[PDB]
RNA sequence: AGGGCUACACACGUGCUACAAUGGCGCAUACAAAGAGAAGCGACCUCGCGAGAGCAAGCGGACCUCAUAAAGUGCGUCGUAGUCCGGAUUGGAGUCUGCAACUCGACUCCAUGAAGUCGGAAUCGCUAGUAAUCGUGGAUCAGAAUGCCACGGUGAAUACGU
């Protein structure tokens, strides 16, 4: 279970919002090759230590429904064992047995 | 002396004053001071940041965002 | 093949502590656990004592070093040695 | 017709046939011939001594296997005498480039040793 | 050789009016340089004193004979006696030949080098320079591919105090010690 | 925040890819299916050595993209020598996602280059679109696929007998 995943699930999101926006591009202009003889400046890249924890690298999620570590999809936001369960009463909209 | 077994003299007796005009006389820093690496020490010497070919297009000063735009 | 890509870094985290040192010349050994983080001019003949996961190594800079990370003088894993395995129990 | 001999092979399509003169691989190879006015196509034993010779002479620029083997000894012990991980994965053999450890160890670390179960 | 009609010449008097001395000849000179090349073990398989050889061969052609200790009872490790050093002594002729290469191509052949300090000087200024390798002038077959020896160069003098002995090579330009 | 499962000494399990030539090499040459793409991919664009790249209209996927589908086809070439198969290692440069890419990340490419000549004990699935073998896409998914999951190419011996 842990409360430290339902934890770090809400506090991303301000930081996600907060950090990131004046950062979006900022990678690419400062940094990589848009940055042909400008930019290119240390002062101005030292500032991609906060956006660290909300960053694409950290939205691995796991489930919304439980907390539950390991295994997870994103199209349920759920796990294997967890979408099986939800799966056997019907819960899940289109979601049927397969066979071909 | 036993002179016959001793090898040629070519450059040996030849211009015992000889310059530094294509190798030094005595060399500085071969008694070792720092020990020798056989190392350049990158980002001393050269750049933290590569060359910047590829993707050279006219720079964009204002943000965008990559599922921000529809 | 791996690098470091395009951009320029002097990390955030060793430039305040790099800057109140080097006015000294030299300081007392620099809490740092930031190993991911290269070695850069400004850092020169100063001591970074560099976190290993269980404890701080003192790694002294010097110009033959900037090539490097702090993470790569300070270790990690151990290596076991192979004469022979543990055998038998004690009493 | 032996670019050089001692390891030439006898009889071979010309892009194959110099892999064995070192600092050209198969890229390399294909340049030289076109540049000597040499096809593809033809069997190294086609070529008189002074085809050899034109051919030769773009092979000759690249460098020499003793220097490039001497550059990537040297690069292995300059890191190996400062003791960054480069360097200390290079004394015991071990992977430098991220690679497993765990199996398949003969190769590199040779003859197999006692393991209790 | 070249070098000694020269140094009688030139550094000859540059000594006598630096020093301030009495006599041409209360200026110090090189006398015989008789090596070591110390290299030890090998008591049966001389394959080791073949590359010492080929070493010493570069700088001065004449046949090692190959010293053993006379007691054997020393502080040194004792397996059937012991061979140690070679000589291969530079004198007359072939040591005036070969004070002009040193220095001059043997500091540039050195990378790596311990010796020469100024406080060992001792009794005559007689000196031994421990130059870590083969300080190698041109020669056929010196490589055979080996590690370590180098040598004590082992400089005699008619020079009678430390200083005097310092300043052999001293018409070569080198940065010794104070 | 940093380190770690994927450590390493080996043994043991599994799958991939190989040990060949049914193939690899060079130069020329062909037709997919099915689906995925608001952390995402993306025409046009200019930059790039192939790949890629950054920019951006844009997308809802029978529209545009991933994607250059590969084995296979044509000619000449090669004979069990680790080669004309296999390409790991490793040195270097150009590119990427991120404070950060050394041990635990990705992509392209140049040079050289080891293990392995179908494996004693051990060891399993399979009755026909099956087994075999080749590539592709996808769930997960910052950046990692040999795995798993579905799809399409080419596609076998025999089932007497208990």
């Amino acid at each position: 279970a842990k409360q430290s995943m339902k934890a770090r699930e809400v506090k991303r999101v301000a930081l996600a919002d907060k950090y990131f926006a004046k950062r979006a591009e900022l990678k690419a202009i400062i940094s990589d090759v848009n940055a042909s003889d400008e930019d290119r400046w240390n002062a101005v890249l030292k500032l991609q230590t906060l956006p660290r924890d909300s960053s694409p690298s950290r939205q691995r999620n796991r489930c919304r429904q439980t907390g539950r570590p390991h295994g997870f999809l994103r199209k349920f936001g759920l796990s294997r064992i967890k979408v099986r369960e939800a799966a056997m009463r019907g819960e899940i909209p289109g979601l049927k047995k397969a066979s071909w | 002396m036993k002179k016959d077994i001793h090898p040629k003299y070519e450059e040996i007796t030849a211009s015992c004053s000889c310059g530094n005009v294509m190798k030094i006389r005595s060399t500085v820093g071969h008694d070792l001071n720092l020990d020798v690496c056989s190392k350049c020490h990158p980002f001393f010497t050269g750049k933290q940041r590569d060359v910047a070919t590829g993707g050279r297009v006219d720079r964009f000063n204002k943000r965008f965002n990559i599922p921000g735009s529809k | 093949p791996r690098s470091l890509k395009k951009g320029p870094f002097i990390d955030l985290h060793l430039l305040k502590k790099v800057e109140k040192a080097v006015e000294s010349g030299d300081k007392k050994p620099l809490r740092t656990w930031s190993r991911r983080s290269t070695i850069f001019p400004n850092m020169i003949g100063l001591t970074i004592a560099v976190h290993n996961g269980r404890q701080h190594v003192p790694v002294f800079v010097t110009d033959e070093m900037v090539g490097h990370k702090l993470g790569e003088f300070a270790p990690t894993r151990t290596y076991r040695g192979h004469a022979a395995d543990k055998k038998a129990k004690k009493k | 017709a032996r670019i050089a001999g001692i390891n030439i092979p006898d009889h071979k399509h010309a892009v194959i046939a110099l892999t064995s003169i070192y600092g050209v691989g198969k890229t390399r190879s294909k340049a030289i011939l076109a540049a000597a006015g040499i096809a593809e196509d033809v069997k190294i034993s086609e070529l008189s001594e002074g085809q050899i010779d034109t051919l030769r002479d773009e092979v000759a620029k690249f460098v020499v296997e003793g220097d490039l083997r001497r550059e990537i000894s040297m690069s292995i012990k300059r890191l190996m005498d400062l003791g960054c991980y480069r360097g200390l994965r290079h004394r015991r053999g071990l992977p430098v480039r991220g690679q497993r450890t765990k199996t398949n160890a003969r190769t590199r670390k040779g003859p197999r040793k006692p393991i209790k179960k | 050789a070249k070098l000694h009609d020269y140094y009688k010449d030139e550094v000859v008097k540059k000594l006598m009016t630096e020093f301030n001395y009495n006599s041409v000849m209360q200026v110090p000179r090189v006398e015989k340089i008789t090596l070591n090349m110390g290299v030890g073990e090998a008591i049966a398989d001389k394959k080791l004193l073949d590359n010492a050889a080929a070493d010493l061969a570069a700088i001065s052609g004449q046949k090692p004979l190959i010293t053993k200790a006379r007691k054997s009872v020393a502080g040194f490790k004792i397996r059937q006696g012991y061979p140690i050093g070679c000589k291969v002594t530079l004198r007359g002729e072939r040591m005036w030949e070969f004070f002009e290469r040193l220095i001059t191509i043997a500091v540039p052949r050195i990378r790596d080098f311990r010796g020469l300090s100024a406080k060992s000087f001792d009794g005559r200024g007689n000196y031994s320079m421990g130059v870590r390798e083969q300080i190698i002038f041109p020669e056929i077959d010196y490589d055979k591919v080996d590690r370590v020896r180098g040598l004590d160069i082992t400089i005699t003098t008619t020079a009678k105090s430390d200083e005097e002995g310092r300043a052999l090579l001293a018409a070569f330009d080198f940065p010794f010690r104070k």
